[PDB]
């Protein structure tokens, strides 16, 4: 299906007639793999107090764009990137990370 | 940026600007308190609230309702021990130009003396320049009520109906809202507008206990400090 | 990220090879710890308690902190 | 700084469609490309004279 | 034994821009923050004629980038922008988008499709807590 | 101390005091391995690795009493031939400003002090010069001070 | 992130790289679709200004530590499954500790699970509360200059 | 006409240059900050002078790996040896030839190697001749000064 | 004080003086201004804005005469501007007392430049943040001055401080000529301020004080509505 190797995608040669045998999509670089496969938590929105208001406003921005864009066609609006949690410390703000993950 | 010893001493920076001096803008916001002054068509009001941490502490000798004059009187805010080194300026200078030119002063008059004394206290570099506002009210003769505001930097205006403290960009922008609709003023719309401008922006509604009125009147010109029973009865009035 | 062992001609993975790293941790890893006898110390008993405490205890008894609904520090 | 004069002089007469050129033409194009940090403001020259 | 390497980069970047062939047809865009940064043999004209400044949109601009937004905007009937207009302590255009952004994500939330003038003056309160005004001192 | 980037040391520790930081609590559980890490400085750290989750078991480590002193020293002592008539009233009030470095360090000197006049026992008048061998007689007469 | 600036020691000047390739990628040329991204910090003070301006990061929130109910609700939390017997004030638990932290009222249900594992109990008791509590508050006030200036 | 009169009457009347008793001049540096009369002037001498031209800017040279970068300095003066009528031009040699810095700290000493290989082909071995160099940058403070002699 | 008294601007290296540089930047970032002398008066105009509509224009007056025939604008900052009034008011008090005569308006900015520059060599102050434009009309010949912070005093035909200025100068140098009279340097006063303003000019937007040879005379905000229709 020569149509799909488009001129930049990574293929396998053969080793003796060096002829295309199968295209691999990308790479990986098992440094960043490190940064992918850990567990969180298993939190459940229950390891967290006083911070509803906080918490159902950020959840606001991220589940809705993720799951549910109609909304945003209903209303037309691009929605936005992300979020920043800067808090003096100690406040919980690396617990909400286990949470969303 | 910083170049020199510019974010030390009172000189000036590369891009033209100070920072001490807007420093002390923002000194008075360690007080915690807002205070309002609305002029009305023959009155003027001043209107505090206060807060009372300790139940083992007067109810006399907190208010920052001070009397410059029998005629002129004036609200504080920003520190306290900044706010009456200012009020004994002020009533220094009133008194001698009793002395000097025989009239009383005008309220308009004593603003120019106090930020003059600002104005050197930012110009030599060695002393601080006293972080602290100022409000005046006053009936002038031929001229009604004023009402101005000396600020640390050194400068003054007269007003209409300026708040000050830490809640101003809400209660200006409130206060515009209520006089450009062009609404009549006599006293009472006076003074229950400088009650729910402090209402609305603070968002207390509270117990006639914390705040203080000052109001001078044309056909009263002494300044007086009211009742915190006839206090409670405006605040009934204008509910409904 | 593993050293697995090549053959060179048909290129197999037939080994696991069990990955060592740099020197320096190498160089910080120091075993055999002699045993000091605790009376060596002298006026500090009950920081050495709330040591034993704090370690020991999470090292033996593994099971009742775990029941009980906390977790060792 | 001959060329840039020059430039900005044929764009000045090219969006009036006119194929002619005046000395305000280039008293401007001089004015666009004379922008310095030190500033002209007659105060900082002549104080030190 | 780095800043070498950038200084070489720049000589090359100057041949190749402008040496012996003046390589036509090719034009060359640049967009940084700061220009009093770079280099002055940069900034000559001949190499880099327009020097165009992006200011932050003043007045009467504000009014062509509200009708922009909200011409895709599905807003309220009876709103108007113009109080939200005059205002001082100067915006960005990315903020108006951003206000457009958080009035609407506010509209979604209490389950509307539609603006009833008290989202957009949230998202208003919510942008400019920042520092802020020219203290009336020295004009 | 952090948020000040002052040179030179304003760039590379606090990555590393970080990559310290994000290692210990961070964002995987790390219950396989304990940290009794230990300073001599409280007030120079920074409250960002400071505070509990992290080291929380604040073990202050007081100076040596009197009795303190005097019982390092009979255990430094144990290993060696001593005369049994040792009191350790004298001991511990002649030992102050000592910690166990420095009770270790008279009563190997003591001892050597012994070695150089041939006994094979040791008295009050060895640790005393054992003090005095530490800090080598400080005494600097400043003259001016009447 | 920090603040751009002038000539500033050529190890300095990689970060400042290294920033820039993070504004552009993130926020650049290209359409990032289906991305999100949190950032989390403790000093947005200095930053680069170009770093915190919206369309990348549209709205930032604020996270406070004291509510007097929260700490409450943390304390509910974090001594959930713990065997007891229900005698706990919970309200002098709250009105004497300056915790300000969940961790550290995380850690106040590991002190007093540690005083009841003593004495043989399987239960704890409010007192292991309070001596929790005191071996928290005189852990942190032996401290100094412990600043807590954000923004 | 300093430039003509450097270059084309060393070539057109070397005789003159021959009967005096001194040698003949090689080394030309030309240096103004704003870039003006740069490359025009160059260009222009490079047109009517029925004369073998070339251009290497300074910063070619440098190439991936070690020594390659350094073999070819060599292989071209032995082909500007090979055309004796020619004159090569330098274009900015400001980074390959600033400063002799440590080793062990910053100042990497690779492209070192380059400038010590001018320095010393041009005049180390032998003094050549009908050879002209032409050296265009600003910034006369920074490069180094044992090539400024 | 102690006993100070060092001076706390000194050269570069370079050779030039630091906190005037910076102090002629404060200026430039001022309120805009103007000044035209049309060989029968002089024109002073000024720029006022208000905040809000909760500030008072009865009350801060930025165009304030001196003797009777002396007016006197600024271009830099507000309550450094009223210091350098008081005092100029008091000078040319000692020059009436002694000499019984109106001063010389050339006579004040030698004074007045006096006791600018030397404020600056003295120790533990900074420099004024304001210029000045002085004029009036002695002697049958009018007069238009510009001191600065560094002390140096000129005399224009018509100039311009205060944002934009340079954009107000191009404008001049084509609007004005040989000669015009006093109305019609008001229209051309009032058009160069209108470069630079915003959309609202009422009466109380801006604010105009003229010298007549008469004598001084500030401009109420009647005349000022009246002479604005069809302005520019
Ligand atoms: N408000 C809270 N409610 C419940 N638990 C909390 C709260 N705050 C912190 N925790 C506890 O803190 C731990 C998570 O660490 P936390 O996120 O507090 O560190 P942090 O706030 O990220 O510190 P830093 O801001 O210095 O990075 C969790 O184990 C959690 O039990
Ligand atoms: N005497 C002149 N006549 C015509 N144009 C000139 C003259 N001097 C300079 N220029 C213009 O200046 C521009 C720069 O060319 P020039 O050779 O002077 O410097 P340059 O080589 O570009 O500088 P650099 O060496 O920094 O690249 C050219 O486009 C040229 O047209």
């Amino acid at each position: 299906d020569k149509s799909k190797l488009k001129p930049g995608t990574r293929v396998a040669l053969d080793m003796t007639t060096l002829t295309i045998m199968r295209y691999l999509p990308r790479e990986v670089d098992p440094l960043v793999y490190n940064m992918s496969h850990e567990d969180p938590g298993n939190v459940s929105y229950s390891e967290i107090g006083g911070l509803s208001e906080q918490i159902r406003e950020l959840r606001e921005v991220i589940e809705l764009p993720l799951t549910n864009p109609e909304l945003f066609q209903r209303v037309g609006i691009i929605p936005p990137k992300g979020c920043l949690l800067y808090g003096p410390p100690g406040t919980g703000k690396t617990l909400l990370a286990r949470a969303v993950a | 940026s910083s170049a020199g010893f510019d974010r030390h001493i009172t000189i000036f920076s590369p891009e033209g600007r100070l920072y001490q001096v807007e420093y002390a803008f923002k000194a008075i916001n360690q007080g915690g308190l807002t205070s309002v002054a609305v002029r009305g068509k023959d009155c003027a009001v001043i209107v505090t609230q206060k807060k009372v941490p300790d139940k083992l502490l007067d109810s006399s000798t907190v208010t920052h309702l001070f009397k410059i004059t029998e005629n002129i009187g004036c609200v504080m805010t920003g520190m306290t021990a900044d706010s009456r080194s200012q009020v004994q300026r002020a009533r220094y200078e009133a008194a001698n130009w009793k002395y000097k030119y025989g009239y009383e002063i005008p309220v308009d008059m004593l603003c120019k003396r106090i930020a003059d004394i600002s104005q050197v206290y930012t110009q030599n570099a060695e002393m601080r320049p006293l972080g602290c506002c100022m409000i005046l009210i006053g009936i002038d003769e031929e001229q009604g009520p004023q009402v101005y505001k000396c600020d640390p930097a050194g400068y003054y205006c007269g007003f209409k109906a300026t708040a000050a403290g830490v809640k101003q960009t809400e209660s200006t922008s409130f206060l515009e809202k209520k006089v450009k609709k062009k609404f009549d003023w006599t006293f009472e719309q006076t003074v229950e507008t400088a009650i729910t401008c402090l209402s609305t922006v603070l968002s207390i509604d509270f117990k006639p206990s914390e705040i203080e009125v000052g109001v001078v009147t044309v056909e009263n010109p002494k300044f007086r400090i009211l009742t915190e029973a006839e206090i409670d009865a405006h605040l009934v009035a204008l509910a409904e | 990220g593993d050293l697995v062992g090549v053959n060179k001609d048909s290129y197999l993975i037939l080994e696991t090879l069990p990955t060592e790293y740099d020197s320096r941790v190498k160089a910080m890893e120091v075993d055999e710890r002699p045993t000091e006898q605790y009376s060596d110390i002298g006026g500090l008993d009950k920081q050495i308690q709330e040591l034993v405490e704090a370690i020991v205890l999470p090292m033996n008894h593994k099971e009742k902190f775990e029941n009980l609904g906390i977790q060792p520090p | 700084e001959v060329k840039g004069v020059c430039t900005e002089a044929g764009m000045y007469a090219l969006r009036e469609r006119r194929v002619h050129v005046t000395q305000e033409d280039f008293e401007m194009a001089v004015a666009k490309v004379m922008q310095k940090d030190s500033e002209k403001n007659m105060s900082i020259k002549k104080l030190w004279k | 034994g780095a800043d070498r390497e950038v200084q070489r980069i720049l000589l090359e970047l100057l041949n190749q821009m402008d040496g012996f062939d003046q390589n036509v047809n090719v034009k060359v865009i640049m967009a940084t923050n700061r220009a009093d940064t770079l280099d002055p043999a940069l900034l000559r004209p001949g190499r880099l004629d327009r020097k165009i400044e992006f200011p932050l949109p003043d007045r009467r601009q504000k009014r062509l980038i509200f009708s922009t937004i909200t011409s895709k905007m599905n807003l309220s009937e009876e709103v108007d922008l113009e109080d939200y207009v005059a205002r001082p302590d100067k915006i960005s255009g990315a903020d108006i988008n951003s206000i457009c952004q958080e009035s609407g994500m506010l509209a979604v939330r209490e389950n509307r499709y539609i603006v009833l003038a008290k989202d957009f003056e949230k998202a208003y309160k919510t942008v400019i807590k920042k520092d802020e005004q020219e203290h009336e001192f020295y004009k | 101390k952090r948020f000040d980037s002052e040179k030179a040391g304003d760039r590379e520790v606090q990555r590393t005091m970080l990559e310290l930081l994000n290692q210990l609590d961070g964002f995987q559980p790390n219950t396989q391995v304990k940290v009794i890490a230990a300073t001599n400085r409280v007030d120079i750290l920074d409250p960002a690795l400071l505070r509990s989750g992290r080291l929380d078991r604040k073990i202050e480590f007081p100076m040596p009493n009197e009795e303190a002193r005097a019982r390092i020293m009979q255990i430094h002592s144990r290993k060696m031939n001593v005369s049994p008539d040792v009191n350790y009233e004298e001991l511990a009030r002649c030992t102050d400003d000592f910690n166990g470095a420095q009770c270790k360090a008279v009563c190997v000197e003591a001892g050597m002090i012994a070695l150089r006049r041939g006994a094979t026992e040791l008295t009050h008048e060895d640790y005393m010069e054992g003090i005095l061998e530490v800090q080598a007689k400080k005494k600097a007469n400043l003259q001016y001070y009447a | 992130g920090g603040r751009r600036f002038s000539e500033g020691t050529s190890a300095d000047r990689e970060i400042q790289r290294t920033l820039m390739e993070l504004l552009n990628q993130m926020d650049g040329f290209d359409t990032l679709h289906r991305v999100k991204m949190i950032m989390a910090t403790n000093r947005p003070d200095t930053l680069d200004p170009a770093l915190l301006r919206p369309g990348r990061l549209d709205r930032k929130i604020h996270i406070d530590l004291p509510n007097e109910q929260a700490r409450l609700d943390i304390l509910k939390i974090h001594a959930g499954p713990i065997t007891k017997h229900g005698e706990i004030d919970y309200e002098a638990i709250v009105k004497l500790s300056d915790g300000f932290n969940g961790a550290d009222l995380r850690n106040v249900c590991t002190e007093a699970g540690m005083f009841a594992i003593r004495a043989d109990h399987d239960f704890v008791v409010q007192e292991d509360f309070m001596k929790a509590v005191r071996k928290v508050a005189d852990s942190k006030k032996l401290e100094s200059k412990l600043d807590y200036k954000p923004v | 006409k300093e430039i003509k009169e450097v270059i084309e009457l060393p070539v057109k009347h070397p005789e003159l240059f021959e009967a005096l008793g001194i040698a003949q001049p090689k080394g030309v540096l030309l240096y103004g900050p704003p870039g003006t009369g740069k490359t025009l002037l160059a260009r222009a001498v490079a047109h009517h002078t029925d004369c073998t031209f070339i251009r290497v800017s300074g910063s070619e040279l440098v190439q991936k790996f070690i020594g390659e970068g350094a073999r070819m300095v060599r292989e071209l003066f032995v082909m500007a040896r090979e055309h004796a009528p020619s004159i090569i031009f330098m274009d900015e040699i400001d980074s390959i030839g600033s400063s002799r810095l440590e080793g062990g700290s910053g100042g990497d000493s690779e492209v070192q190697r380059t400038m010590l290989e001018l320095l010393n082909q041009l005049d180390g071995f032998e003094a050549t001749k009908n050879i002209k160099v032409i050296m265009a940058t600003n910034r006369i403070d920074i490069l180094d000064s044992a090539l400024l002699r | 004080e102690r006993g100070y008294s060092f001076s706390l601007t000194t050269f570069s290296p370079s050779g030039k003086l630091v906190q005037i540089e910076y102090a002629l930047a404060a200026v430039a970032g001022g309120a805009p201004s103007v000044g035209i002398k049309a060989a029968n008066g002089v024109v002073l105009a000024t720029e006022k804005k208000q905040k809000s509509i909760l500030y008072d224009e009865r009350s801060v007056h930025k165009v304030e005469p001196i003797t009777k025939h002396i007016g006197l604008v600024y271009s830099g900052m507000g309550p450094d501007y009223r210091v350098l009034v008081h005092r100029a008011r008091k000078l040319a008090q000692q020059y009436y007392l002694v000499y019984q005569e109106p001063i010389p308006t050339a006579q004040l900015v030698q004074r007045v430049a006096s006791v600018m520059q030397e404020y600056t060599q003295s120790g533990g102050v900074r420099p004024f943040g304001v210029s000045l434009l002085i004029c009036g009309w002695n002697e049958g010949r009018p007069y238009l001055f510009q001191s600065d912070p560094s002390g140096a005093y000129f005399a224009w035909k018509a100039t311009a401080m205060g944002k934009n200025y340079v954009n107000g100068k191009t404008f001049l140098e084509k609007r004005y000529n040989e000669d015009l009279e006093l109305e019609d340097a008001i229209h051309t006063a009032i058009l160069t301020l209108k470069e630079s303003f915003e959309g609202q000019m009422t009466e109380d937007n801006i604010e105009v004080g003229i010298c007549n040879e008469a004598g001084f005379r500030r401009l109420t905000p009647t005349e000022v509505k009246d002479y604005l229709a069809a302005i520019a």
